[PDB]
C-alpha cells in the first residue's frame, strides 16, 4: 500500500484581467489513492458550481485531476483551492496568485 | 446469419487438400476459430487466429482477412480420419461467448486402388431364416441410394479401415423380411458397378 | 483434468424436470451451456463471466442456470417439451480456448411406453467373400430401439477392437414418418480369412442400450426398458 | 478502440 | 510527428458502499476522445473531442459494450488479488490498467503497452517484444503462469501492432484538424524579490500543444539544471498546456540569465531577458 500527497496548482484558463470572463483552475497531481477532496474557495466560501475532469494518472501510476469554474476576476475578490487526502493532516490551503 | 458456413457434406479425395471457409458479419470480431467434431463427440479445438495471415500447424493451416470478413482452414493430404464436422467460431465486438457456424461436415473419401464391387449374403449365426446383403469393395465415386420400398433397409456407405493391413474398403448394409427380397435386387435403386460380383 | 458433465444420456417425459450437472477444476472464470440439433451447429442457451453472474444466450427460452461457484454450472430444465430433444453442451474458458464437455443426449418422450431395448443379432461371412478377397466381413444388426441412445461395440476374444469395424454414424428410422420412430443400426467387422478361419477366435457385438432406472413407474406386459447391453456372439471356423 | 481480451488477473 | 493512443482504467473497491467505481478514459496524444464512469447516469462510452462524435452508433455499441465488459473483468479482480494478497472485504484497493500503441511520423508500429499495479505498485506488464511478461512479485507470477497456459500474448499481440494502430490512423485523419496542429507557446517572464539581495525571474510557456516542452534557464550561457524550480506541465482547460521555469538570481544581475523555450510548434527556440 504507497501512498503520495498531491501537488497543487492554482491559474486561471488565461491570463487574469479585470471583467474579463476566464476560468479558475486547481490541478492536483502525484497522489494516491484516488479519494480526494478538492473545493474552489472565493473570500473563504466553497463555490458550488465545480466541475473536474475524468480520473485520470501518469507513467509512475499517480493520479491527476483539474477542477474548474467559469468566473470573473475583479481587484479585491481573493480565490483558493483547499485539498483533503489521506496523506494530509491537516486540510492544505493554496491562494491563487494571478501575478506569480 | 452472424457466422456462415456451407453445411457441405463436402467431399475430398484422400491426399487432396480441404477447403473449409466461414464468413462473419460483426467487422470488430478480435477472435476466430477453427473447431473439429467427430460424430457423437464433442467440439475440440484444432485453430486459433487473430491477425490478418496465415497460421500452420502439422496439416492446418488457418488464413484470417478482416477486410473480406472471411476466414479458412485448410487440411493438406487430407485423410478418411480427418472426416468429421468443422466448426467456425468467432468472438464478436465485446462478447464473452463464441458464436458457433452451423459447420460443415468433411468426407475424406478413400482411394480404393484396386476395386471388387460385389454383394454377398450374410447368414445369422443363431440358426434362423435371417440374413442381411452386404454391398462392399466399390470404389468411392459409387452413391448407395435410400430404399423405395420401407420394409427394405438399406444403410449409406461406411467406410472400414483395416489398420494393420492399412486396407480401406466402403460398404452398404441392405435387409428385409419380406419374403421376396434377395441380394440380387437389395441395391437396384442404386447406380452400382457394371461389372458388380453377385454369387448365386 | 477438464471439464465434467453428466449424465451422457437422459429420457424425460413431457412436464418433467432435470439438472445437467457441469463442473471443471482449472479455475476457469468462463462458463456456458450450448446445444446442437442433428446436423446443425451450436446455439448458446446461457453463459457465466463469474461466481454469481449468469446472462442469456440466444436460445434462452426453457432453462435456468446458476453459478454459486467457480467450478459449477448446473443448467436446470424445468418443464420438458418436445422442442428440447437435443444434445447439451458445458464448455469453460479462461480467455481463448473453449473447453467442451462429453455432452448429455437428452430425448423428451409422450409416453414411457414408447421406450424398447434394442434386438442384437451378428451375421457370419459369407463363404463366396472368404473365397473372392481372403476376407471376412461379420455384420451386427441392432434393431427396435428407442430412443437413439445407444454404445455399439466388437470384442474380439474379450478384448475391444476399433481396427477394422465401421459403425453407421446414424440410425434407420423403422417408420420415418414418426417422431417416435424406433431405429437400427448395423456394424460392420473386416478381418482376414485366416483370422476368422482360425476357430479359436471369438466375435461378439455389444450395444449398451441407455433407457429406464428403478425409480420409474413400469405398467406394461412387457419386461422393463432399463439400462442394459444386448449381445450377439460368432465363433471362427474351417 | 478498446481492446477486447477476456483474460482476468 | 509521432503519435499515440493510450487507454487508462481505474478500478476502486468501495466497501459496503456497493460495487467498485470504474473509471476508463481514452487519449490520442495530449487530447482525451471518450470516457466511462460507473457511476455517470448514461451507463455509455461517451465522447470527449469533436471529431469522434463523428462515428456512428455501430461503434459507440461496440465501445460501450467493450468497456462495460472490462467493467466486469476488473469488479473480478478486486476479488482476486484480495485472495492472492490475504486482504479483507473492509479496505479500499485500487486496480489500474493501461495499455496502446505508439507510430511514427509514417503513421507506422513502434511499440505496445499493457501493464497493471495494485494499490500504486507495478503488478503485471507486457515487455517490450510483445512475447513475454514482467512479473513484480508471487501473485503476479501467478498471473503471468495463467496467461502463458491459455496463449494470451499472441491475442494481445494481434491488437497492440495491428488492431491498435489501425484505429489510431482513423483518429488521426478523422481529427486532423484537432490532432495534427501544433500551437506554439506564448511566453513571458516575471520578476518578484524574494530578499533585499535577489529575484524570482519566472520564464512562462502559455497556450501549446502538444504537452511535450523544454524550458532552460542558462546563467552566462551555462545551464543551471541544478538550480532551476520546474513545475509540472498542467492543463489549461481549453485543450492547451501551460509551464513555468523559475531561478532565485542576485538582485541588480537579473540581465545576466537567459530563458530558453523549445517546442514543436516554434520555426527557431526562443530566448527571453528580464525588461524591467
Amino acid at each position: 500500500m504507497i501512498q503520495r500527497t498531491p501537488k497543487i496548482q492554482v491559474y486561471s484558463r488565461h491570463p487574469a484581467e479585470n471583467g474579463k470572463s476566464n476560468f479558475l483552475n486547481c490541478y492536483v497531481s502525484g497522489f494516491h489513492p484516488s479519494d480526494i477532496e478538492v473545493d474552489l474557495l472565493k473570500n473563504g466560501e466553497r463555490i458550488e458550481k465545480v466541475e473536474h475532469s475524468d480520473l485520470s494518472f501518469s507513467k509512475d501510476w499517480s493520479f491527476y485531476l483539474l477542477y474548474y469554474t467559469e468566473f470573473t476576476p475583479t481587484e479585491k475578490d481573493e480565490y483558493a483551492c483547499r485539498v483533503n487526502h489521506v496523506t494530509l493532516s491537516q486540510p492544505k490551503i493554496v491562494k491563487w496568485d494571478r501575478d506569480m | 446469419k452472424e457466422v456462415e458456413q456451407n453445411s457441405g457434406p463436402l467431399s475430398v479425395p484422400e491426399g487432396a487438400i480441404a477447403s473449409l471457409n466461414c464468413t462473419y458479419s460483426d467487422r470488430g470480431s478480435s477472435s476466430f476459430f477453427w473447431y473439429r467434431q467427430y460424430s457423437g463427440k464433442s467440439p475440440e479445438l484444432i485453430m486459433s487466429i487473430y491477425a490478418n495471415g496465415d497460421k500452420e500447424d502439422g496439416r492446418f493451416t488457418a488464413q484470417l482477412n478482416k477486410a473480406s470478413q472471411y476466414v479458412s482452414l485448410l487440411i493438406r493430404d487430407s485423410q478418411p480420419s480427418d472426416s468429421a464436422t468443422y466448426l467456425c467460431a468467432v468472438r464478436g465486438t465485446g462478447r464473452r461467448a463464441l458464436t458457433f457456424g452451423s459447420g460443415t461436415r468433411l468426407q475424406v473419401q478413400p482411394n480404393i486402388q484396386n476395386p471388387d464391387p460385389a454383394v454377398y449374403q450374410l447368414r445369422d449365426s443363431k440358426s434362423s431364416d435371417k440374413s442381411v446383403c452386404l454391398f462392399t469393395d466399390f470404389d468411392s465415386q459409387t452413391n448407395v441410394s435410400q430404399s423405395k420400398d420401407s420394409d427394405v433397409y438399406i444403410t449409406d456407405k461406411c467406410v472400414l479401415d483395416m489398420r494393420s493391413m492399412d486396407f480401406k474398403s466402403n460398404s452398404a448394409v441392405a435387409w428385409s423380411n419380406k419374403s421376396d427380397f434377395a441380394c440380387a435386387n437389395a441395391f437396384n435403386n442404386s447406380i452400382i458397378p457394371e461389372d458388380t460380383f453377385f454369387p448365386s | 483434468a477438464g471439464v465434467t458433465q453428466t449424465p451422457k444420456f437422459r429420457i424425460l417425459k413431457i412436464g418433467q424436470s432435470m439438472t445437467l450437472q457441469c463442473a471443471q477444476d482449472m479455475n476457469h472464470n468462463y462458463m456456458y451451456w450450448y446445444r446442437q440439433d442433428p446436423g446443425m451447429g451450436l446455439k448458446l442457451i446461457y453463459y457465466s463471466v463469474g461466481a454469481g453472474i449468469t446472462d442469456k444466450g440466444e436460445v434462452p427460452n426453457g432453462y435456468n442456470v446458476s453459478r454459486s461457484t467457480t467450478e459449477d454450472f448446473p443448467l436446470r430444465l424445468e418443464l420438458a417439451a418436445p422442442s428440447q430433444t437435443s444434445v447439451y453442451f458445458c464448455a469453460s474458458s479462461f480467455a481463448t480456448e473453449a473447453f467442451f464437455g462429453q455432452g448429455t443426449r437428452l430425448t423428451v418422450v409422450e409416453d414411457l411406453n414408447k421406450v424398447f431395448p434394442p434386438e442384437v443379432a451378428v451375421f457370419e461371412p459369407s463363404e463366396a467373400e472368404i473365397s473372392h478377397t481372403q476376407k471376412a466381413t461379420l455384420v451386427c444388426l441392432a434393431t427396435g430401439f428407442y430412443p437413439d441412445h445407444v454404445e455399439l461395440s466388437w470384442w474380439v476374444n474379450g478384448k475391444e477392437v476399433h481396427s477394422g469395424v465401421c459403425t453407421d454414424p446414424q440410425p434407420l428410422k423403422e417408420q420415418p414418418a414418426l417422431n417416435d420412430s424406433r431405429y437400427a443400426l448395423s456394424s460392420r467387422l473386416r478381418v482376414s480369412a485366416t483370422f476368422w478361419q482360425d476357430p479359436r477366435n471369438h466375435f461378439r457385438c455389444q450395444v449398451q442400450f441407455y433407457g429406464l432406472s428403478e425409480n420409474d413407474e413400469w405398467t406394461q406386459d412387457r419386461a422393463k426398458p432399463v439400462t442394459q447391453i444386448v449381445s450377439a456372439e460368432a465363433w471362427g471356423r474351417a | 478502440g478498446l481492446y477486447d481480451g477476456m483474460e482476468h488477473l | 510527428g509521432s503519435h499515440s493512443m493510450r487507454y487508462f482504467f481505474t478500478s476502486v473497491s468501495r466497501p459496503g458502499r456497493g460495487e467498485p467505481r470504474f473509471i476508463a478514459v481514452g487519449y490520442v496524444d495530449d487530447t482525451q476522445f471518450v470516457r466511462f464512469d460507473s457511476d455517470a447516469a448514461s451507463q455509455r462510452m461517451e465522447p470527449r473531442a469533436p471529431w469522434i462524435e463523428q462515428e456512428g452508433p455501430e461503434y459507440w455499441d461496440g465501445e460501450t459494450r467493450k468497456v462495460k465488459a472490462h467493467s466486469q473483468t476488473h469488479r473480478v479482480d478486486l476479488g482476486t488479488l484480495r485472495g492472492y494478497y490475504n486482504q479483507s472485504e473492509a479496505g479500499s484497493h485500487t486496480v489500474q490498467r493501461m495499455y496502446g500503441c505508439d507510430v511514427g511520423s509514417d503513421w507506422r508500429f513502434l511499440r505496445g503497452y499493457h501493464q497493471y499495479a495494485y494499490d500504486g505498485k507495478d503488478y503485471i506488464a507486457l515487455k517490450e517484444d510483445l512475447r513475454s511478461w514482467t512479473a513484480a512479485d508471487m501473485a503476479a507470477q501467478t498471473t503471468k503462469h495463467k496467461w502463458e497456459a491459455a496463449h494470451v500474448a499472441e491475442q494481445l499481440r494481434a491488437y497492440l501492432e495491428g488492431t491498435c494502430v489501425e484505429w489510431l490512423r482513423r483518429y488521426l485523419e478523422n481529427g486532423k484538424e484537432t490532432l495534427q496542429r501544433t500551437d506554439a507557446p506564448k511566453t513571458h517572464m516575471t520578476h518578484h524579490a524574494v530578499s533585499d539581495h535577489e529575484a524570482t525571474l519566472r520564464c512562462w510557456a502559455l497556450s501549446f500543444y502538444p504537452a511535450e516542452i523544454t524550458l532552460t534557464w542558462q546563467r552566462d550561457g551555462e545551464d543551471q539544471t541544478q538550480d532551476t524550480e520546474l513545475v509540472e506541465t498542467r492543463p489549461a482547460g481549453d485543450g492547451t498546456f501551460q509551464k513555468w521555469a523559475a531561478v532565485v538570481v542576485p538582485s541588480g544581475q537579473e540581465q545576466r540569465y537567459t530563458c530558453h523555450v523549445q517546442h514543436e510548434g516554434l520555426p527557431k527556440p526562443l530566448t527571453l531577458r528580464w525588461e524591467p
